[PDB]
């Protein structure tokens, strides 16, 4: 699980 | 082998975002056990790309002077998100300096692909076939090198190289000049999915493989084999082993082990190298999965500190405590995983010799390490081997190996000693 900022 | 630097990265956060994806913490740890913040990807045409500096695999280590240490994902997601306009970042790099240093191919200073390729059609071409001229260039070019030929050969004939030497070649020598056409990833990628045959898996490859790959190699690994054969290399091996020994496979090819660190935890070395004890030798039977969970997570020169702290518990090193505990694939695969983890080139140095030794010869392991290893570590492995034996690699291909197929194996060895 990424996550985009 | 890598280099550390920190810096710092300021950031403007645009109508696009900061254009980074992140991963990590205590509850989605990268890799095992390490709870470090990571960027994973960084968009095209985002704050991030547009400023250069930060970098995909980085370890971010603040936010606006707040230390990502020891957080939930989560929480460090929240500070991202509650961040301002202007970000902050500390950032620390792992940067890769050896490249072919101890590699016996090196790429060729004279290099020119045009030229290359037409010399290998003509020598393909010639009556009989110049099998002597295939060898001497093939073997003596990087494989990035080799690709640019097979893509000069393909312009210039129409037809691909690795088909037209498919028909020219045969024999041993054709397994290795084709396995030398293929990119590292593809190579193993390939030697794996041929391992893999139902009830009639080639067990001894996959172990070589899977036990000796870092992470790095291992995520390319798995990426192409997904292109090549439209499944997770994962999958082929759940269906393809079972037992214990599949848990410690697939264990190993994640290739989430934990990466070296700066400090040495003694604390934690003590603490493994009793749980392996504990786990084995001093019971009756074996917790299995407590020796998978420290051999496949922890970094390998902590591992390394660890077999020697297990000398100081147990009456048996480690490698004869494998053979003490357990039988099988799964011996087998904690024996070449922990010679893996103690000393890699040591490790192919004997499987060489183990190929050779006796009548006949094992040509698919003793092909498969010459070609894998020699643009990564062929000149420790000959000086290991050289150690160990007495005489050369060298000398033992030679005397096990004949024709054209010993020359381009010579070539790969790089030299006597
Ligand atoms: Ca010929
Ligand atoms: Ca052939
Ligand atoms: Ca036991
Ligand atoms: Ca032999």
């Amino acid at each position: 699980p990424s996550t985009t900022l | 082998d890598y280099l550390v630097t920190e810096e710092e990265i300021n950031l403007t956060r645009g109508p696009s975002g900061l254009g980074f994806n992140i991963v990590g913490g205590t509850d989605q740890q990268y890799v095992s056990n390490d709870s470090g913040i990571y960027v994973s990807r960084i968009k095209e045409n985002g704050a991030a790309a547009l400023d250069g500096r930060l970098q995909e695999g980085d370890k971010i280590l603040s936010v606006n002077g707040q230390d990502l240490k020891n957080l939930l994902h989560q929480d460090a997601v929240d500070l991202f998100r509650n961040a301002g306009y202007a970000v902050s970042l500390r950032v620390q790099h792992r940067l890769q300096v050896q490249g072919s240093a101890y590699g016996s191919v090196k790429a060729y200073t004279n290099f020119d692909a045009e030229r290359d390729a037409l010399n290998i059609e003509t020598a393909i071409k010639t009556k009989g076939v110049d099998e002597v001229t295939i060898v001497n260039i093939l073997t003596n070019r990087s494989n990035e090198q080799r690709q640019d030929i097979a893509f000069a050969y393909q312009r210039r004939t129409k037809k691909e190289l690795a088909s037209a030497l498919k028909s020219a070649l045969s024999g041993h020598l054709e397994t290795v000049i084709l396995g030398l056409l293929k990119t590292p990833a593809q190579y193993d990628a390939s030697e794996l999915k041929a391992s893999m045959k139902g009830l009639g898996t080639d067990e001894d490859s996959l172990i070589e493989i899977i036990c000796s790959r870092t992470n790095q190699e291992l995520q390319e690994i798995n990426r192409v084999y997904k292109e090549m054969y439209k499944t997770d290399l994962e999958k082929d091996i759940i269906s393809d082993t079972s037992g214990d020994f599949r848990k410690l496979m697939v264990a190993l090819a994640k290739g989430r082990r934990a990466e070296d660190g700066s400090v040495i935890d003694y604390e934690l070395i003590d603490q493994d190298a009793r749980d392996l004890y504990d786990a084995g030798v001093k019971r009756k039977g074996t917790d299995v999965p407590k020796w998978i969970s420290i051999m496949t997570e922890r970094s390998v020169p902590h591992l390394q500190k660890v077999f020697d702290r297990y000398k100081s518990y147990s009456p048996y090193d480690m490698l004869e405590s494998i053979r003490k505990e357990v039988k099988g694939d799964l011996e087998n695969a904690f024996l070449n995983l922990v010679q893996c983890i103690q000393n890699k080139p040591l490790y192919f140095a004997d499987r060489l010799y183990d190929s050779m030794k006796g009548k006949g010869t094992r040509d698919k392991v003793l092909i498969r390490i010459m070609v894998s290893r020699s643009e990564v570590d062929m000149l420790k492995i000959r000086s290991e081997f050289k150690r160990k034996y007495g005489k050369s690699l060298y000398y033992y291909i030679q005397q096990d190996t004949k024709g054209d197929y010993q020359k381009a194996l010579l070539y790969l060895c790089g030299g006597d000693d």
